[PDB]
């Protein structure tokens, strides 16, 4: 049902949408770094909240990371970080 | 959206049923308009500036209760002078103007406006600083209606009330925005000097501010509603 798929990958989009991601990871460094913390780390949790909650594993191989714990403590520090970063 | 249609952006404020898009797009599924890839983007510059004339000297024709708009000199038989600082012509354009530069050299050696009403020869005003440019003052040299004007500063001596005043006006304009530039501005945003506006890939010749701009995107790729 790929087909339900909007290929509609127009050049001008696929390129909108790359830098977009490149200038993510990008971010993600910075952040790590202003940090101090794990870089994959951040990412991994950059996913789960936009990978909505009703997809989170509801194992993370068995509570590898405190999906509902751990994880929020990060938010609000990022979120409580300076605007600029 | 086609090349070139477009309706409206500028109304990303709110959408509903069967919303009125593009000659040729509809909306029932209803919403908010959002703004997503644009092409085309107008830039208005303000540009203010002051004038050094020459009018009816011994005689009122002109009150303050006058604006943007208006005449000017009128009916007086016949304007024609001799002004004395030379330069290099150049005739700026408006809705209804036709203003000379006088580039004597480098410096900015006069400044001189002609509203709808005085003729401004071009080039002709040069050689023994006679006032050559022999425009000619005639009835009513009303104004555009596109720059606001005040602070008359009238001199009585002979012939010609030479005036100085305020001259600001907007200036519109546009550039295209390529698959892989980027506004960095939003909505009609104000933008300055220093102030990079859209980039791209080529750092080369990008989106770059100046005085005074303000924002206004016209050519979308596509839009969205939510």
């Amino acid at each position: 049902h790929e087909i339900g798929q909007v290929p509609l990958l127009t050049l001008e989009e696929e390129v909108e949408l790359a830098r977009k991601v490149e200038e993510g990871m990008e971010a993600i460094k910075k952040l790590s770094e202003i940090t101090g913390l794990d870089p994959d780390l951040i990412r991994e949790v950059v996913r789960a909240k936009i990978l909505g909650s009703a997809r989170v594993r509801h194992i993370p191989g068995l509570k590898e990371t405190l999906d509902p714990k751990t994880v929020e403590e990060i938010d609000q520090k990022l979120k409580s970080l300076p605007k600029e970063h | 959206l086609p090349p070139g249609v477009d309706a409206l952006v500028k109304d990303g404020e709110e959408v509903v049923k069967g919303q009125e898009l593009a000659p040729g797009v509809v909306s029932r599924l209803d919403g908010v308009a959002l703004y997503r890839f644009p092409r085309r983007v107008r830039v208005e510059y303000v540009k203010k500036e002051r004038a050094g004339l020459r009018l009816p000297l011994a005689a009122w024709v002109e009150k303050e209760a006058y604006k943007p708009g208006e005449i000017l000199a009128e009916l007086p038989e016949p304007y024609l002078f001799r002004a004395e600082e030379e330069g290099v012509v150049e005739l700026k354009e408006l809705e209804e103007g036709a203003f000379l530069v006088l580039r004597r050299e480098d410096e900015p050696v006069a400044t001189y406006f002609l509203p709808v009403g005085m003729t401004p020869l071009v080039v002709h005003g040069e050689i023994v600083e006679k006032g050559q440019p022999l425009a000619e003052a005639k009835g009513l040299l009303r104004m555009p209606r596109q720059v606001r004007a005040a602070q008359v500063e009238a001199e009585e001596e002979g012939e010609t009330v030479y005036l100085t005043l305020f001259l600001e006006w907007t200036e519109p304009k546009d550039y295209r925005v390529q698959p892989h530039m980027n506004v960095v501005v939003p909505e009609g945003a104000r933008v300055e000097a220093g102030d990079k506006i859209v980039a791209a890939i080529d750092p080369e010749e990008e989106v770059i501010a100046e005085a005074e701009g303000v924002v206004h995107l016209h050519e979308p790729a596509s839009i969205l509603v939510v």
